[PDB]
């Protein structure tokens, strides 16, 4: 079937479905996924107790 | 002698009605030869699931002899006088007519009446025709154009009566009984639903007389003289796709619901179809044809042929087009076609309608080229409009049509409508319904 309108519509739908969590996280829990340690200017002389990646 | 004058001087069409309810109409000329026949308001639409294809089965026996005179006798008599006996059955109309010397107009009328009233329905002849009809169904199955139009009706009017084909189902043809055909004839071939029409060198009064003599058997009750109004057939925007990449070319038909006989708009739709026209690879005109679609077809080799149509019926109809093309040029053709339909509703020109009006006039005049075609006009007119419509009236109506009117009427029946689609053959390149539906607006 032609990509349009079948998948153009299906894809826009998919976009808004995944956009809700994104925006909910972004607007209601901005720092849920980030280390609080990154709100402290880099200090070459002090290493954080628990260095964990994103 | 101007066009106008010639139109006014055409002999009038005379109509008179017998007590049994039958109507007798005829247009008189000075021709030694003539055509007379009985146009019945019957067809597949009047049938149903059990007796579908009966009207067709009957059309096969209506010439194999009556009670007063068996096969051989009936045939010899007609042949020996140099008369031609033809007929046909469609969805809403049937007809049996004869061509001969005006000198026999009366003997013929007797012959017709004998055919429509006393068909022999020879039990043995029935089984013989059962096998013949089955052979014609296989022959017609290779007529893509007709397979395509059948499918167009099958889907456009799905669920209703107009969905059935005229020839009928295989099962029905294999099981229709002598009694069913009999029943069919009795139920439908009735005076008030028939029309005795004749054209050529004939006396209207002499015609009506022979008519009184042979078309008698009057009715007693009220249920016998009332013309039954048929239940409405629902139009459905949809598509049926029969794919067979083994076929050389593909047939495609698109259509929207039309108004129906009695509606004046039909004059405009016919002018509209005149603008788009039709085409086929043997039109010398070539790339210079007035029809834009035709010109494009030639330039880009979009199709082998294409045609517009406005098929009317009592309460509905099919307005659309049909084209034949190679598997690889279907998409462009459909594109240009739907494009022209949009142009109609949106940008029709005065020049365009001027030409189309002329083309349409000579088209109507051409449908009265002979006794049979004129006789066909009469039968149909009384049967559809309940009166003959002169070329002068048509011309009067055609003349009133202008660009604006075309745009408005076309916009009315075409713009943003859900069409009925039928595609047969190597149709992989024809895009989906949704894409086609979008071709229905803006353009
Ligand atoms: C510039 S530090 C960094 N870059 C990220 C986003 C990354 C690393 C590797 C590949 C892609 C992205 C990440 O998780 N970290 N943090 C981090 C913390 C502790 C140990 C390692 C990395």
């Amino acid at each position: 079937i032609p990509f349009h309108p079948y998948y153009s519509f299906k894809d826009i739908l998919g976009l808004t479905l995944m956009l809700t969590p994104f925006l909910t996280l972004a607007l209601f829990s901005p720092n849920l996924l980030g280390d609080p340690e990154n709100f402290t200017p880099a200090n070459p002389l002090v290493t954080p107790p628990h260095i964990k990646p994103e | 002698a101007t066009y106008a004058q010639t139109l006014q001087n055409i002999p009038e069409t005379n109509v008179t009605t017998l007590d049994n309810g039958l109507r007798v109409a005829s247009e008189e000329s000075s021709q030694p030869t003539c055509t007379v026949g009985v146009w019945i308001g019957a067809g597949s639409r009047y049938e149903n699931e059990k007796n579908n294809g009966a009207g067709y089965f009957v059309e096969h026996l209506a010439f194999k002899g009556t009670k007063k005179r068996p096969c051989a006798a009936f045939e010899k008599e007609v042949e020996s006088m140099g008369a031609h006996f033809n007929g046909y059955t469609s969805r809403e109309q049937t007809a049996f007519y004869i061509k001969a010397l005006s000198k026999d107009m009366p003997k013929v009328v007797e012959l017709l009446a004998d055919v429509v009233q006393n068909c022999a329905l020879e039990e043995s002849q029935i089984e013989k025709e059962r096998g013949v009809i089955l052979q014609e169904l296989k022959e017609m199955d290779n007529d893509m154009t007709n397979v395509t139009f059948d499918y167009l009706h099958a889907t456009a009017f799905q669920g209703t009566a107009l969905a059935r084909t005229v020839e009928g189902t295989t099962e029905n043809i294999k099981h229709l009984t002598r009694a069913d055909l009999a029943s069919y004839i009795d139920t439908h071939f009735k005076a008030p639903r028939m029309v005795l029409a004749a054209a050529g060198g004939i006396s209207h009064k002499e015609l009506v007389d022979a008519a009184r003599q042979h078309f008698s058997g009057v009715s007693f009750t009220y249920k016998e003289d009332a013309v039954p109004i048929l239940p409405r057939c629902r139009f459905t925007g949809s598509e049926i796709r029969a794919r067979d990449d083994a076929l050389p070319v593909a047939h495609v038909a698109l259509a929207v619901e039309g108004p129906g006989w009695a509606d004046p708009d039909n004059v405009v739709l016919h002018v509209a179809n005149a603008i788009i026209g039709r085409y086929d690879r043997t039109f010398g005109g070539g790339k210079h044809l007035s029809s834009r679609l035709a010109a494009l077809a030639v330039e880009h080799k979009l199709c082998h042929s294409f045609q517009t149509f406005n098929t009317s019926y009592s309460d509905t109809g099919l307005f659309g087009f049909h084209f034949v093309a190679d598997p690889l040029s279907i998409d462009d053709m459909m594109f240009c076609a739907q494009g022209e339909w949009m142009r109609l509703c949106t940008s029709t020109t005065e020049s365009e309608v001027k030409r189309a009006k002329n083309h349409l006039r000579s088209a109507m005049v051409a449908q009265l080229d002979g006794t049979t075609p004129v006789c066909e006009t009469i039968g149909s007119h009384l049967l559809n409009y309940g009166r003959r419509i002169s070329l002068e009236e048509w011309d009067s109506r055609i003349s009133a049509v202008d660009a604006r009117m075309v745009r408005d009427v076309c916009s009315k029946y075409i713009y943003d409508k859900c069409p009925a689609l039928a595609a047969v053959g190597p149709i992989e390149q024809l895009l989906d319904y949704n894409r086609i539906r979008s071709g229905m607006y803006w353009i």
